[PDB]
């Protein structure tokens, strides 16, 4: 019965693994994009820029 | 402000003097940067430097 616990708990958290990895890349790309887009911000800030550009 | 000058003379340094004030207009307003004036107005700018 024990072993039966401990069992199910190791399939439990494999599947908990899977989905925790997953989410993990796609935010470390949205921390990325998030900078890009502070970047591109911080050039708007630019007093030199024409409306064209 | 010579009394001496004759009034063709002074016609003269009006000439030139209007050829100068055509140049500086020119300055003012045909001036350029990225494509956007610059002195033809009062204007009013701010950098972002953080």
């Amino acid at each position: 019965q024990a072993q039966a616990q401990n069992s199910q708990y190791a399939l439990a958290r494999t599947f908990a693994t899977q989905k925790v990895s997953l989410e993990e890349s796609v935010l470390s790309q949205v921390t990325t994009a998030i900078q890009t887009a502070q970047e591109k911000i911080v050039y708007a800030g630019n007093g030199t820029l024409s409306d064209d550009d | 402000a010579n009394s001496t000058n004759s009034q063709s003379d002074l016609d003269s340094i009006q000439a030139e003097i209007t050829q100068r004030l055509n140049e500086i207009d020119r300055v003012s307003g045909q001036t350029q940067f990225n494509g956007v004036k610059v002195l033809a107005q009062d204007n009013t700018l701010t950098i972002q430097v953080g």
